[PDB]
Order: C-alpha cells, then sequence, then structure tokens
C-alpha cells in the first residue's frame, strides 16, 4: 500500500548505500555537516541565506496544475530525485524518542499518518479533526495498550514499523537551513511531532543469518544489474573496479560468483579487460530487478549492520536489545507464540517509560 | 496457582499501564526545568632511539578503563596471531 | 550524480528570530542581504549575521534524530532528509542535551539508556603506533601507586 518514490524502489546508491564503514556506521541516521571541497560553499567567508517562498508557491501551483491536468485525481509525483528535495512541499519534522530505534527509515521512502480513533460508548460527536493524515475507527488497538473511549491518538504507519506520533508546535526561535553546494536556504516550520516507542513489523536479520547472507547477495546481484543496464556498449560490458568501489568489503570471489552466470571475462581482443554481458542472458527487467530487493530490507539490513558496530564497539543484556532479538520477540508476541517482560533492559528509555520486547514464555 | 489467566491479564494490564504513561509524557506541553573489577590502572614502558645516538625509555601510565580493555584486548589477540 | 542535501536547525535569540522569522514570511530578496551565515574551519564556530548584527554560533550535536518529511497531499509523507544538528547562536561543549520539543528536555540525561561514546579507538590507534615505533616495550596491570 505504501509507494515510495522512485530513487527508492530502484535503491540508488546516494539514498540507498552499498557500503558503510566504521565511522559512517557510527554516524548512522546522524549525517555531520560536511565540508565542500568545490563550489560556491567551499570558499571560506560569510554566506547569505536564500528565502524560498516564491518556489514553494511556484511549485506547488505547477503540481495543482499537473494534477488537475491528469484529471483531478489523486496522482504520483515523486518520480525524480530533484522531487526529494526540502525546497518545495509541505515540510513536517519528526523527532524520535529512542536513541537507536530498530528500524528507521532511509530518504527517498514513504509514510502514511493515521489517525486512530475509538468511537465512545454509544453516541459520539466524530473523530476530532486533524491537520494531517486519515481517520482510521479503531476498535482492535493497533499499539500494545488499548485506546479509551474518545482517544484519538496519531501514528506513522509504513512497511517497517507503527509508531505514536503526537503534534506538538515548533519553537519560536528555530527555522530550517537546507545547505547545498551553492548556498543557503531558510525556510520556517510549524509542525514537528514526537514519535514513540516503535512496534515494529518488519524482522531485522541477525548477523551471519541466511535472510543476512541472501540479502547482501541480492543487493550485489540488483547493483550488478543496473550496472550492465546502465552500459552504452552493445554487448553490455561493466568493469570489475567499478563494483569494487561499490563493495570493497566483498571478497572479489563472491563478486566473481555474481558475474559468473551472466557475465564472462575477455581478456583480449575487443571488449579487453571488460565482462560483457552474455548473448544468451536475458538481463531482467525493471520490475523484475525491483521484484528482487525491496527497500525495507535494505533498512532492516542497515539496521542490523549498524548495531552491530555499536555493539562490537562496546566490548548478554546488550544483546537481548539488538534489533534481531527485539523484532523476533515483538512479532511473535503479536503472532501470539509468547509474551514480553514490558519491564525490563530491552527499554530504550532506562526508566519506567516505555517497553521491552525480549521474550518471556 | 494460575499459569494461564493470571500471567495473561497481568501482561496485558502492564501494557495499557506502559502505554498510558507514554502517552501523556510524551504529549505534556508543561515546560521541564534544565537539570574495572579489578580496580587496576595499565603502565606501558616504551624503548626509543633519538636523533644521533640515545637510548630514552617513556613510562606511560593509562589510568582511563576502557584505554585499557581496547589496549589489553588487541595485545592478548595479538599473542595469539602467532 | 546526486548529493543527499544537509538540512540543519537555525537556532536565533528570540528578538533576532522574531526580525528574521519576519523578513521570511514577507518574502522578498531583501532578507538574502540581511541573514548571513559564516561557519569557521573549527568546524563548530560561527558568526551569523541578521541585519549586519554578529552573533556568536556554535554547531552542536542534537540528542535525538529528526528527519524532514514533505508532503503533497497531508497523507503520504515522504522522507528527505536526516537532521542531527544545531547552530544555535547568542567536544563536551559541541553536544547538546535537550531535545527540540517541549517533552524531551534532558533526554540524553534521564530519557537514553546507558550508551557508550562509539574517541576511545582513535586513542588506541594513537598508543598503537608509539609502541610499533619502539624496540622494547614493558607492561603491568597495576595497583595503587
Amino acid at each position: 500500500i505504501i509507494q515510495h518514490s522512485i530513487p527508492a524502489v530502484e535503491l540508488r546508491q546516494p539514498f540507498f548505500p552499498t557500503h558503510m564503514g566504521p565511522i559512517k556506521l557510527r554516524q548512522f541516521h546522524r549525517p555531520p555537516l560536511k565540508k565542500y571541497s568545490f563550489g560556491a560553499l567551499s570558499q571560506p567567508g560569510p554566506h547569505s541565506v536564500q528565502p524560498l517562498l516564491k518556489h514553494i508557491k511556484k511549485k506547488a501551483k505547477m503540481r495543482e496544475q499537473e494534477r488537475q491536468a491528469s484529471g483531478g485525481g489523486e496522482m504520483f509525483f515523486m518520480r525524480t530525485p530533484q522531487d526529494l528535495t526540502g525546497k518545495d512541499g509541505d515540510l513536517i519534522l519528526a523527532e524520535y524518542s529512542e536513541e537507536n530505534g530498530p528500524l528507521m527509515m532511509q530518504v527517498g521512502m514513504a509514510t502514511k499518518i493515521k489517525n486512530y480513533y475509538k468511537r465512545k460508548p454509544g453516541k459520539d460527536p466524530g473523530a476530532p479533526d486533524c491537520k494531517y493524515g486519515e481517520t482510521v475507527y479503531c476498535h482492535t488497538s493497533p499499539f500494545l495498550g488499548s485506546l479509551h473511549p474518545g482517544q484519538l491518538l496519531q501514528a506513522f504507519e509504513n512497511n517497517l514499523f507503527r509508531a505514536p506520533i503526537y503534534l506538538h508546535k515548533m519553537p519560536e526561535t528555530d527555522f530550517l537551513i537546507i545547505r547545498t553546494r551553492q548556498g543557503y536556504y531558510i525556510r520556517e516550520l510549524v509542525d514537528i511531532f514526537v514519535v514513540g516507542q516503535q512496534c515494529p513489523l518488519f524482522e531485522v536479520p541477525g548477523p551471519n543469518s541466511k535472510r543476512a547472507n541472501t540479502h547482501i547477495r541480492d543487493f550485489l546481484q540488483v547493483f550488478i544489474y543496473r550496472l550492465f543496464w546502465k552500459s552504452k556498449d552493445r554487448p553490455r560490458r561493466i568493469r570489475m573496479e567499478d563494483i569494487k568501489k561499490a563493495f570493497p568489503s566483498h571478497s572479489e570471489s563472491s563478486i566473481r560468483k555474481r558475474l559468473k552466470l551472466c557475465a564472462d571475462f575477455k581478456r583480449t581482443g575487443m571488449d579487453s579487460n571488460w565482462w560483457v554481458l552474455k548473448s544468451d542472458f536475458r538481463l531482467p527487467t525493471e520490475e523484475e530487478i525491483r521484484a528482487m530487493v525491496s527497500p525495507e530490507q535494505c533498512c532492516a539490513y542497515y539496521s542490523m549492520i549498524a548495531a552491530e558496530q555499536r555493539l562490537k564497539d562496546a566490548g548478554d543484556d546488550e544483546v537481548r536489545t539488538a534489533p534481531w532479538n527485539t523484532t523476533r520477540a515483538f512479532i511473535a508476541a503479536m503472532k501470539g507464540k509468547c509474551l514480553l517482560e514490558v519491564t525490563g533492559v530491552a527499554d530504550p528509555t532506562g526508566c519506567g517509560e516505555g517497553f521491552s520486547y525480549v521474550k518471556i514464555p | 496457582r494460575f499459569s494461564v489467566a493470571e500471567h495473561q491479564e497481568r501482561y496485558k494490564e502492564e501494557c495499557q499501564r506502559i502505554f498510558d504513561l507514554q502517552n501523556k509524557v510524551l504529549s505534556s506541553t508543561e515546560v521541564l526545568s534544565t537539570d574495572s573489577a579489578t580496580g587496576r590502572c595499565l603502565k606501558i614502558y616504551r624503548t626509543f632511539r633519538d636523533e644521533e645516538g640515545k637510548e630514552y625509555v617513556r613510562c606511560e601510565t593509562v589510568r582511563k578503563p576502557a584505554v585499557i580493555d581496547a589496549y589489553v584486548r588487541i595485545r592478548t589477540t595479538k599473542d595469539e596471531e602467532f | 550524480p546526486h548529493e543527499l542535501e544537509s538540512q540543519f536547525i537555525l537556532r536565533l535569540p528570540p528578538e533576532y528570530a522574531s526580525t528574521v522569522r519576519r523578513a521570511v514570511q514577507s518574502g522578498h530578496v531583501n532578507l538574502k542581504d540581511r541573514l548571513t551565515i559564516e561557519l569557521h574551519p573549527d568546524g563548530r564556530h560561527g558568526i551569523v549575521r541578521v541585519d549586519r548584527v554578529p552573533l556568536a554560533s556554535k554547531l552542536v550535536d542534537l540528542p535525538c534524530v529528526m528527519e524532514s518529511l514533505k508532503t503533497i497531499d497531508k497523507k503520504t509523507f515522504y522522507k528527505t532528509a536526516d537532521i542531527c544538528q544545531m547552530l544555535v547562536s547568542t567536544e563536551k561543549k559541541f553536544i547538546w542535551n535537550h531535545g527540540i520539543t517541549l517533552p524531551l528536555k534532558n533526554v540524553r540525561k534521564r530519557r537514553f539508556r546507558k550508551t557508550a561514546k562509539k574517541d576511545v579507538e582513535k586513542e588506541v590507534k594513537r598508543l598503537l603506533s608509539t609502541d610499533a615505533e619502539a624496540v622494547s616495550t614493558r607492561w603491568e596491570i597495576i595497583a595503587e601507586d
């Protein structure tokens, strides 16, 4: 039901990285402010910020013209990477309560806001109306607790998790500066949600698991197919050190295993030192490559390797708080396999607030 | 000696209570006021040669249990790499 | 290629925040001349100049992770960037303990489960280089001395 952007479902590297080193796994979802080497901001000195208000309303008027030219229904707009800029559209902010959640969305992925509203016993006026999201009447509480009669609770709902969100107004002093290579741009923000403890809907694999190694192999295969699609020479041909630049932790035996079927190495003559595509091999279409790896599997893999790094840096309680254990515990509790001790050490708050997702019989 | 409804209901009520606690604290617009096992340190002696001719020795003491653990873990691993 | 945009939050003093807010909601390019940002080669220090009045700035790390989410219909929201830094205007000093929203205050101290600085790895890399550049190394776990 969730439709991510075309950069997200095609697993583009800027948004979905092929390899994350140790210093990039410690700064997972906390990207530092990088210094530019070339560009207008790379030259040291004062730099004017630029107010985008004409850009926002011009883009919104243009998208409304596109929607009314296409029959007036609901449209799909996020088709390019330049659609995912912060320079246009209605931005909200979303703050997280936990430090490191078990699952977290990459850039370019979609989520929905669902307003769960339990009616009052007998007569009820109607859901308190809310600016964002669609309202749904929940007799059966989605979360661990149950809604009170007449209580509306907003929540982020996607394929990765489901988490209760709470709308707060922004501080009166804070603005949002979008810096690029060319200059600074400023928006105001008015809406900021606080996201509670996530209820995971996707199971993060463990390290060295079968699902883990399957995702690594399928991700490498999808990258190899998309490099073959990008090739301009007729017998489509790629170079090995492009793949070695993308996946540098991989042993080259695994890369040659992926290239063994679907390609062959030409040493001499034309196409020398290239891996040309086999003439009998039909390169898979775009929808087959999309059906190979899902973006949520990439987010689960990134959560696993980030938690692997954090545990590795910190020398059994911590192992229980690892997202493969907690996601398995919560999904098993949702099928009714087992129960969870709601007070424990997997508690991301460290106090009595919040749950702990570890299995109890 | 309930092994069924008691455990299930207890878990359910702690879940509602925890959830109730979680919603209230987060939606609060109230302002909040700003607020080793062995007891052994690590000391290392280093021998180096200065320019021209010299043999100075440096004794350096690491009192941080965190630096200790990472240092000696590597040393123990090396003792086993050969 | 495409480079992920880098968004951060700018916090201003309240009177200067009101002037910057009025100039942003006005929408002219007059604001462009009025508001400038100079980031020093420290990386954690700056000047924000509002109406050519210099203010001293520090780029700090935020305890939670925020994410900007854009929308076209206010029902489906697409994540655009991750925010983790704030240029407050007026190391341990460059770490902010509180969160932006009102319920998140003293989050790092109270609502965060004990977590490690991963710092220590860099210190170990510094000690290893000195060991490998030596000749004889003597070690003993010690007692009180």
